């Protein structure tokens, strides 16, 4: 609740606890530099990639104007104005404001194994098409931020998987 | 000045001259090739015309290509002004209560971010303070080696919202302040001074010396960027509640409400034709402000809402009233017209601007109050019956206000400091502009001819009378 | 462009039939004639001294709105427009009126004089007398000390050299160029 | 309506804003970068920056480059026959026009 | 549409022809498409020819040196030249008849194709000589005045441009040859002035131009104008010792005499960088004094004459507060007090009114000087400092530290050289002395004391004739 | 008590007064190992002076020493 | 960004809370466990602790651990030929680095 009502994003990994705001993250530099399709490449590789194209899926359940009731000011009302309405409990312009903040998933990768991708990094990524005429692909932006990390390690290969996203 | 007719009889004249062409096909074959050509040199024409038309700076139809002309002869707009207002109310709730806090940020029902100026009274019952809407927010910069001239840009949305820009430069654990000059005019391979532009996309920068006429910002330094940021134009009218943010532990403590005077006196940045006007007067400018126009330019510049000034010197003033006089030397008097602040205010701020003024030495300034001439017409006219009487009227009267009124901007139609008066032409053109008059006739009564140096010649709607018929 | 440049960028074995050759000719003369002008002014405005008559008249309008200039007085536009541009860092000395004289009246050498007055201001008052300063040293007047006035007079030798056109002249074009704080009392001749 | 290859300077609509890209990919032209290529120019390619753009990059519409880098305001206008150039990779042109084209900053903006 | 592609074009000619008996037929084709395309490139090169036209007309958007230097409205420092390299070298004599005095601008060819014009003349004592170079060789062109018309213009080729050193022009008449100066703008100039200016083209070509009769002279219609031009590559360089540079032009000494390098011969620069142009381009008038730009004459003043500890500028209406008088003769006057460290009042005098006199003066104003007027002020100090130091050493420090601190050479007044005067006052002292840790306790008492006017008075403290009483704990 | 500019001149000094420095390379590849050598020097210069202000307690700095 | 390897003791950022670890590196250097390896000082070994980290480990940034065995302060004084070292495995070194990196705390600091 606290994490909503400001507008960040939480996590708790290797002994710390994580408050990031939404909009200061879309402002921040890479560190990293993934490509596909590129053997000459001065950064890492990725193996398999999935796009997905569902944005409508996320943004569905956030598209409400939310409104409250206020003892000394009547009804507040925050957000848009051709949406459809919604009622919540706490009457603070600030915490109202944020309620409508999230991250949208694009991309799902599968890398070689890499124990530095922990969420909230910021990545840039490449990709080229492998037919037709070396064409880039413009469907993917060029920064994105990691919102989950899975690490695998069998008897023989150490894989590490990944989900990117953007700020709305 | 080709037109397609044209341009379709050359090319039938040189298809008739040419020996192949004329013999050996005809009448179909060309037909076809004669419209497809004239379009397309026609359309290439116009294309080098627009190109050629916004070439130069005074018949530019493209903001890009006015900001790039003024980057050229280097100038930069206006910035936008904070609105300020007061806070009569900081009544506390419980107790240990803010006895004396100064530049207190607070957040006012819009998240739109406001602070207090001066410190507050020890609030015995309550307190008085007045606001304003800035805020503060710094970017900071370290030097790996000397570039020579080492420009740093802001970003577009903080060019956006930009007051005031002040710069630091640290080294070996001491920092100063750097001061601003115009280009390099006087310093040279110790002076501590930078240059701001503007970018044909709209970002503010600051750039840095040469090492014969400047100090290069040495290796191993920061340079920190401190910009002073606020919205234009936002009113807050009154008893709405502000409550602070960051410094929030006061929140429970104290109470702070609107109330007095609302927050009214924003403004925003420069239209577009406002710099096309003042980048050309910018070259005659220069920073020296010897001739007669320059005073009215730097105090149209530094003071905001200005609707004219006029500043005339001792042989004119001799010419007008007095034959001779010894006071009359190197004396310059000022004259002008505020519409929200009365002449005493005016002079208050002439003179206390006029201190900051270049090429300032034994010289004395004066003020001269303005007098008013009310001016009247009266009009006889026929409408074509298919509009209503009274609604040409009223459309007339609103008409004649906002164009030929006090607070019209006929007197300034840009803002470059300069005083232009009002001729009887100017109201038969304009009448006859709007066109609800198949006919009309103009009497014009109480009219008075004007110095020009502190005579105002404004138009009454109220006292002048119209006759419509028909 | 050049004298057969579209032709020749046909392909060998088009180039010697008769039609191509001569339509590709047609349109590099239409196109010569009626659009090369334009783009030729836009890239020949860079130097003052390269453009055509038409841009130097734009650039004298836009002068002219903060001035009042004839450019059939000078010798040269592009002299006028280049030395004013110049002058205008010289703002508040002798050196732009010295050099307006010269430029615009053919020839004229011309020296400023000011004005001089007396300190004894009881007996007499401030604008009864006034000496220019070639007739300072040379006089009787004032019977005591002086003191420097902010009023002027021009000096002309009569060699260079009608008083009437000359005052015409001056008060029209060179006089908005003094300063705000500076009166002008007409001609002296030597 | 008819699409503009990804590689073209017209992809900028205004003139005066396609002069930031332009000074970019000129001043990275003349540098000396560790992976730009060294062409000189044939006799054959003489009024024809096309068949020099073809023949480096493979493609065709990159002819914009190879006239700004040779020092020409018109394609009419004849280049020096053995005028040594140097020119950036493909990847990176389109890589700076995309960010001209949807970011338009300055290479060294500061922001917060 | 503003950006026109092949298929458009085609588009638009296959809208037109439709309803036309002959041509409808040929709507899907070959012949249509190749003419198309053909007509199409035409077109391209019009609409860039343009938009590239339009971009390099500013300086501000310009993506090219030629385009910058073209637009400039002045070059003396705007476009940079090469420089030559220098060195010094040795001169053997071989055999007899070898000349006794080497001739100046003597070329020789070095290891590689550099040549080598010695400066100087050179004298063989016993065979042994030295001498310096100078990297540049001398070329000439020339040109013949056919017809004499308004700015006659004369232009180089490229590759004397690209390495033109310095230019030269003679013009010759009859049997007489005159060189001609160059200058800014036709600065200062008139008929009977024999002046050219300098230009550069889009193209890298340098050219010269005389204009007009009234403001330079026209060359004469049966003259011929010749330019020298001595050119150089700038970053070439010989090591020492290694290199033998046989003689050329002049081969009869070649036998004679044998030259060798003693010193590298480097530190030649080359052209500038293309923004560097463009930011000079755009602030030039800052490297070369001209007028005093703002009326700020103590700035001036400071970067002028260097050393100026203070100086300040008057007002008539500043004067007549201090003199409490209305006027004796003070209108438009402007008065001026200074002090430098090491010279005399009047000297000084003659320095500001020389360096205020070369620049172009204001209309109606006349300098005036005021002499400082010198008042000191000393102090006595009573104060105990512990038994660890020692009274002497105490008091010499306290000396020296208070002579660098306030003092008659001190920095005090202007800490930084920005033209400000700063006035002693008694709560500085008291804190320069409590800074330094020697004194448990120490009571001021300032002697001789007095209130000084900022604008000519001198106030300054005397260290020597102090007394200090300091006393053990 | 060294800064940059002292250190730069002696550079210089010992550079000239070299037998092969000074007479077989000369003005281009000299002047950045100049610039390089200078800005190291400087650097470790500093950090001996700070540890060695942090030496004694009087001096010291952090809380650790 | 330029990173550290995890072997290299500058992990730690205070030069006196370095001492634990040093102390610790240096107590197990001079005991007899059964897990210690026995190297002596080659003729070509006295100026270069980094050819006997490598020769013994196949890591080189373990030169410290060398040059602290040894008895010295600085690389630049040579050490004895034919000196008798004891050194324990790099994964100990490692977590020992990480422990005071990290944990920081003594061992054998009694907790609740």
């Amino acid at each position: 609740e606290i994490a909503r009502d400001t507008g960040s994003m939480c996590w708790a990994s290797r002994g710390m606890i994580n408050f990031k705001s939404m909009e200061k993250m879309a402002n921040a530099a890479p560190s990293l530099t993934y490509e596909s399709a590129n053997p000459n490449t001065s950064g890492f590789t990725i193996s398999q990639f999935n796009i997905l194209n569902a944005d409508y899926e996320y943004q569905r359940r956030h598209n409400y104007r939310m409104a409250s009731y206020d003892m000394t000011k009547g009804v507040v009302y925050s957000g848009n104005q051709e949406d459809p309405i919604k009622f919540t409990s706490n009457p603070d312009p600030t915490a109202l404001a944020n309620y409508n903040k999230f991250i949208l998933p694009r991309l799902d990768m599968l890398v070689e194994g890499n124990a530095a991708l922990t969420p909230g990094t910021t990545l840039k990524i490449v990709v080229h098409n492998t037919a037709g005429d070396g064409e880039l692909d413009e469907s993917i932006p060029d920064k994105m931020i990691v919102m989950s990390v899975t690490h695998f390690e069998d008897r023989f290969r150490f894989v590490s998987r990944a989900q990117l996203g953007v700020v709305n | 000045t080709p037109t397609k007719d044209s341009i379709r009889a050359e090319f039938e004249e040189l298809v008739e001259k040419d020996s192949f062409w004329s013999k050996f096909v005809g009448s179909q074959f060309v037909s076809m090739l004669t419209l497809f050509i004239t379009q397309i040199v026609y359309r290439c024409f116009q294309y080098a015309d627009a190109a050629l038309a916004e070439g130069f700076i005074s018949t530019a139809t493209r903001r890009s290509s006015i900001l790039a002309a003024a980057e050229t002869n280097s100038y930069v707009g206006t910035k936008p002004t904070p609105s300020s207002g007061m806070i009569e109310i900081t009544a506390t709730s419980e107790d240990a209560p803010a006895v004396i806090p100064k530049n207190m940020p607070l957040i006012s029902d819009d998240q739109y971010p406001y602070m207090t100026m001066d410190v507050c009274r020890l609030v015995d019952g309550t307190g008085t303070v007045e606001v304003a809407q800035l805020e503060i927010q710094e970017v900071t910069y370290t030097v790996t080696a000397a570039k020579e001239f080492l420009e740093v840009v802001l970003s577009k949305a903080l060019t956006a919202v930009c007051y005031k820009l002040e710069v630091f430069v640290t080294t070996d654990g001491k920092t100063t302040q750097w001061s601003s000059s115009t280009m390099f005019r006087l310093a040279g391979s110790k002076s501590q001074v930078y240059v701001e532009f503007y970018k044909p996309s709209e970002q503010l920068g600051v750039r840095f010396g040469d090492g014969l006429i400047g100090q290069i910002p040495p290796e191993g330094s920061t340079i920190t960027l401190k910009v002073w940021c606020t919205n234009g134009d936002i009113t807050l009218v009154a008893g709405q509640n502000l409550t602070p943010v960051d410094s929030a532990a006061n929140l429970a403590n104290l109470i702070s409400v609107k109330t007095t005077t609302p927050i009214t006196a924003g403004t925003d940045a420069e239209t577009t034709e406002i710099t096309r006007n003042r980048a050309q007067y910018y070259l005659a400018y220069d920073d020296q402000v010897v001739w007669g126009g320059d005073y009215t330019y730097f105090l149209v510049r530094n003071i905001p809402g200005l609707s004219w000034v006029k500043a005339w010197g001792e042989g004119q003033q001799e010419k007008l009233d007095g034959a001779y006089n010894v006071q009359n030397i190197n004396k310059i008097f000022i004259s002008g017209w505020h519409p929200n602040k009365s002449q005493s205010e005016l002079e208050e701020m002439i003179l206390a601007a006029f201190k900051k003024v270049p090429n300032e030495l034994n010289k004395k300034f004066s003020y001269k109050e303005v007098r008013k001439l009310p001016f009247k017409i009266t009009i006889t006219g026929r409408i074509s019956a298919s509009l209503t009487i009274e609604n040409v009227t009223d459309e007339l009267k609103s008409a004649l206000e906002t164009k030929f009124g006090r607070d019209s901007t006929f007197f300034d139609p840009n803002r470059v400091g300069k005083y232009i008066l009002i001729k009887k032409k100017d109201v038969w053109a304009f009448i006859e502009t709007l066109g609800y008059f198949r006919d009309f006739y103009l009497e014009f009564v109480e009219w008075n001819e004007s110095n020009g140096f502190y005579d105002f010649v404004y138009l009454d709607t109220e006292n002048s009378t119209f006759n419509i018929s028909y | 462009m050049q004298r057969s440049w579209f032709n020749h960028r046909l392909t060998s074995a088009k180039q010697k039939s008769l039609l191509y050759k001569s339509l590709a000719d047609l349109v590099q003369s239409m196109m010569d004639t009626f659009v090369d002008p334009w783009l030729e002014r836009i890239t020949n405005r860079k130097s003052i001294f390269s453009m055509s008559k038409e841009d130097l008249e734009t650039r004298t309008n836009e002068l002219g709105q903060f001035f009042t200039i004839r450019t059939s007085n000078s010798s040269s536009v592009p002299m006028l427009l280049q030395q004013r541009l110049d002058e205008i860092h010289f703002k508040g000395t002798e050196r732009p009126i010295n050099q307006t004289i010269y430029r615009e009246f053919n020839g004229i050498s011309v020296l400023w004089d000011p004005i001089y007055a007396p300190v004894d201001l009881e007996r007499h008052p401030y604008g009864t007398v006034l000496i220019p300063e070639s007739t300072l040293e040379t006089t009787g007047g004032t019977f005591g000390e002086m003191f420097l006035t902010s009023r002027g007079m021009i000096s002309i030798p009569i060699n260079d050299l009608i008083t009437e056109e000359i005052l015409r002249k001056f008060n029209q074009f060179v006089k908005p160029l003094l300063p705000l704080h500076i009166v002008f009392d007409g001609l002296t001749l030597y | 309506q008819y699409p503009l290859s990804r590689y073209d300077d017209r992809n900028i609509a205004d003139p005066i804003l396609r002069a930031e890209l332009r000074k970019e990919v000129m001043l990275m032209c003349e540098s000396n970068d560790k992976n730009l290529t060294i062409y000189y120019v044939l006799p054959d390619e003489q009024y024809r920056p096309d068949l020099l753009a073809y023949r480096m990059w493979g493609i065709a519409e990159l002819r914009w480059v190879v006239t700004l880098a040779a020092g020409l305001e018109d394609e009419s206008q004849g280049m020096t026959v053995g005028k040594k150039l140097k020119l950036p990779p493909a990847t990176w042109i389109r890589e700076m026009i995309r960010h001209f084209q949807y970011d338009g900053q300055v290479i060294g903006t500061l922001s917060i």
